[PDB]
RNA sequence: UGUCUGAAUUGUGUGCGGUGUGCACGGGGACCCCUUGGACUUAAGCAUAUCAGUAAAGGGAGGAGAAGAAACCAAAUGGGAUUGCCUGAGUAGCGGCGAGUGAAAUGGCAUGAGCCUGUGUGGUAACUGCGUGGCGGGUUGUGUUUGUGGCAGCAGCG
RNA sequence: GUAGUGCAGCGCGAAUGCGGUGGUGGAUGCACCGAAGGCUAAAUAUGGCUGAUGACCGAUAGCGGAUAAGUAGAGUGAUU
RNA sequence: CAAGGAGACGACGGCAGGAUUGUUUUCCGAGAGGGGAGGAUGCUGCGGUCGGACCCGAAAGAUGGUGAGCUAUGUGUGU
């Protein structure tokens, strides 16, 4: 099929053709700003496997993120406590950088809803991601039952609450005994149930 | 009845039973089991001498359902027959019971004398050597089952 | 002080919480009214589904049977049926389970045929009302296990009964 | 227990119980929190998880 | 289970039935369209720099030096052997 | 019906159109999801440890939320999505092997339910947002009929 | 979670009769499963509001507050 | 002088006295190996541990906020 050929090409990043197209388009992104709109998909077939359609009410934005360890701001490294808590410089963030990019694009368009995202390039200082967003107020979206689920009320700002695929990845969910610390639905609700003592009336 | 409560007889007596010279203070001695190698060392020596230290191999995740091997003695094996069928066997002394301990929750057979001088058949996993002697001594026989 | 077992009572966390329902008699009967109200909103159909007989896993529970989750597609086919059509007749289907025993496969085929002979088909809720069909909140054909009985032979105890 | 009371310490010729902060009202400077103070709390407050029933 | 119990052990006779199981993997009636797409991709695209430097080690004869350079840069040992098997057959065809 | 104010906006950001017309912002936050993150205290001192990933702070939701249909558990003649309770068990284990800390499977109950998609015609896009037999989108791929009818229930008023 | 139980930064970066897992690092048999796209009732939690109850308190008690009470009054202010 | 004012409550274990019933028991050993020997479920009291823990009391530590109308220094504009 037509989609088989495009998949085999896009998998070979860094082979003599993708190394030409990556350098040419990442030079475009460096001249735009922090978050901007694009009209067609970069990797057409990776975007359709993540849920994109050619229809009114679908939108694409590109956002960059700044690439390194997280910051801690104490004046000259004074942290006002014990020495096991006094590290400043090699602390790693809890979320992924693909999820940080969704939070940038989701505040810029507060009337839309985020669906998924994917990698499109890289710099020495930045990485670039491609965010797919949907219009919850258009009637083209509210009328068809393949995307209709996103127009109700529990679906607002999915990427702030950890409900997209990139931000889901860091919650610690799964199957079997290697995922005992999330039984009940998350880490915090495993903690609460195990820190509760239940008693019967007749005891 | 049944000794109402000490506090009811202590009203009026200063210090409520805890002494005047030595008093009732907070945690004089440390909390819980502190001092176990220094000032409470006489406590562990007199009452719990095997409590500290390591001793042994450490298996992560012992598997208990697969190691269940509950034993029963040959000395009973006859009071195990249910109450209804028991009088049927004691009245006709020419029939042989066929009892399978596995259907009552037991796995291994050990133990002593058979409580009667008639033959029987007994199925299980793993009879020990002494159980084999006392089942054969009455004319019965033993079998290994699943 | 004294000779006692060493205590291990865990109350060192201020974040701990206690939980008690102080009236479980009114809570049980409020849930039995919910259960009888679903039953006559599904009226003709009995609110519980037919489930198979299965076998407990390890060597400790080897000799015990039990009600399981659902029937397989081969057990439904040999009872004269398609698993898409067994689900419209109140039968639970489980496509994860695998078929590896021929005796157990046969008990479950006869459990389906027995159930298929105790149901009646109609065309409307009006007919079932007029024929005496009532609502059902219990479970369909519960499994009970039998008592242990002792076999008996007579002085032929060398052919190894 | 609905105050920000604090004891005044010794050196002022009054007893050591904690006392209300402020001014301009007769509540200012009076005792608080203790089981022997007017408007205090009970030494051992009554709780809901005591045993009410028994088993026969 | 105890070792004395495993010797006299006796299992239950089961009478296994006959019914087909699942498929589990890439299907056998689509190799033609999978083999065709991979033969178009290698003509279009070139070679990665890592595959260039590894056919030059196989070029001389150094099947060992090429074996450790691929095991260091692909974080596996089962994978580094499956790759020097493809890059050897592309020389015979070539 | 509701003076003058207050997000307080004749604004800022953004979708669809092509100059028309939408949407977001604040309030509250007991319970829920995500981020960040203490010290008092216990170890009869104290630095790893403990208190505790808890309090405080910030962002985002609802009548609940989150989770969920095996790249599972196991080692039998095998079970079979998620969530809650009892047993397992203060146990296996972690730990200046100190003080301390700490699961799960099986078994028994409650409740039970499974589906949609990225490769759909070629004898003709079979599709739909706006409008009354047309415009906009779409081949870099759209594919969305129907309830003043029936059945069961819940609250209120006189 | 004991020699990753899970998560993240930086760097390297896969496969197509193929891939993943089996409480000690690695090898090899046998067993069991298909990740990296999407949705999903019920049984569970809980300030406040409204109904119904109680071996609860009876004006220094019970909510701070049985009355024109977060009022009179105090503080530059946050607050009290 | 009046009124108020301090060993009560929860969890887990032991023993004493009392109630109902009684056809009760998975052992040794690090392991490899070896292998028959009257309690259970409630009720009241006392001793033990962790809980604010018989009642009242520090000098301190941390998280989040308010102030240059007193007073200190710089700077614009007047006397």
């Amino acid at each position: 099929g037509a989609v088989n050929y495009l998949r085999e090409i896009h998998r070979r990043k860094q082979s003599d053709v993708m190394r030409y197209l990556l350098r040419i388009r990442v030079c475009e992104y460096r001249q735009r700003g922090e978050c901007f709109r694009v009209e067609k998909p970069t990797f057409l077939e990776r975007a359709r496997t993540l849920g994109y359609k050619a229809k009114q009410g679908y939108v694409l934005y590109i956002a960059r993120v700044k690439k390194g360890n997280m910051k801690r701001n104490y004046h000259n490294g004074n942290t006002r406590g014990k020495c096991v808590n006094a590290g400043i410089n090699q602390i790693k963030p809890s979320l992924r950088k693909q999820a940080s990019a969704e939070m940038i694009a989701g505040k810029k368009c507060s009337n839309l809803g985020v669906l998924n995202s994917y990698w499109v390039g890289q710099d020495a200082a930045y990485k670039y991601y491609e965010v797919i967003m949907v219009d919850r107020d258009h009637q083209a979206i509210r009328n068809d039952p393949k995307i209709n689920w996103i127009c109700k009320g529990t679906m607002k700002h999915r990427e702030c609450r950890g409900l997209t695929s990139a931000s889901r990845k860091s919650r610690g969910l799964g199957k079997g005994v290697k995922f005992n610390k999330s039984k009940g639905g998350s880490i915090r609700s495993c903690w609460r149930r195990r820190n509760t003592l239940v008693l019967q009336k007749y005891r | 009845t049944d000794r109402v409560k000490k506090t009811r007889k202590l009203r009026g007596h200063v210090s409520h039973g805890y002494g005047r010279v030595g008093k009732h203070r907070k945690h004089s001695g440390g909390r819980g089991l502190a001092g176990g190698f220094s000032h409470m060392k006489t406590f562990f020596t007199r009452f719990h001498p095997d409590y500290h230290g390591k001793r042994g191999m450490r298996v992560y995740h012992r598997k208990e359902n697969s190691d269940y091997a509950r034993p029963i003695s040959s000395a009973r094996l006859w009071g195990m027959i249910p109450k209804e069928q028991r009088y049927d066997f004691l009245d006709n002394p020419e029939k042989v019971p066929v009892i399978d301990v596995r259907e009552f929750g037991y796995h291994v057979v050990v133990g002593g004398k058979l409580s009667l001088e008639r033959p029987i058949v007994v199925k299980a996993r793993y009879f020990t050597p002494s159980a084999k002697e006392e089942i054969t001594k009455v004319g019965g026989k033993w079998i290994i089952t699943y | 002080k004294g000779n006692h077992a060493l205590p291990n009572n865990h109350f060192r966390k201020t974040s701990l919480k206690i939980r008690i329902h102080h009236d479980p008699e009114t809570k049980a009967r409020v849930m039995a009214e919910k259960k009888l109200r679903k039953a006559k909103a599904l009226f003709p159909m009995p609110l519980k589904k037919l489930r198979p007989i299965v076998r407990c896993p390890t060597i400790k529970y080897n000799r015990n049977e039990r009600l399981g989750r659902g029937f397989t597609a081969a057990e439904c086919e040999k009872a004269g049926l398609d698993y898409r059509h067994a689900r419209r007749l109140g039968i639970a289907v489980d496509l994860r389970r695998r078929d590896t025993n021929q005796e157990a496969f046969d008990k479950n085929v006869e459990r389906i045929k027995t159930y298929l002979g105790k149901i009646t088909i109609y065309e409307s809720v009006k007919e079932a009302r007029e024929s005496g069909a009532k609502p059902y909140t219990k479970e369909i054909m519960p499994f009970v296990k039998p008592k242990p009985v002792v076999g008996s032979i007579s002085r032929e105890e060398v052919a190894s009964y | 227990m609905q105050h920000s009371a604090e004891s005044w310490g010794t050196g002022r010729a009054i007893a050591r119980v904690p006392r209300v902060k402020g001014g301009g009202t007769r509540r200012a400077g009076q005792g608080a929190f203790a089981n022997f103070c007017r408007k205090g709390r009970m030494a051992h407050p009554t709780k809901t998880h005591r045993r009410w029933a028994r088993k026969v | 289970m105890k070792n004395a119990y495993k010797k006299v052990r006796v299992r239950y006779p089961v009478k296994r039935p006959d019914v087909k199981r699942k498929q589990r993997g890439p299907r056998a009636e689509t190799q033609e369209s999978r083999f065709l797409a991979a033969a178009v991709a290698d003509e279009i695209s070139g070679l990665s720099p890592l595959e260039k430097k590894a056919i030059s080690l196989l070029e001389a004869k150094n099947n060992n030096k090429a074996q450790k350079l691929l095991r260091k840069r692909l974080g596996s040992h089962k994978r580094a052997v499956a790759k020097v098997e493809k890059l050897a057959r592309m020389l015979l065809e070539k």
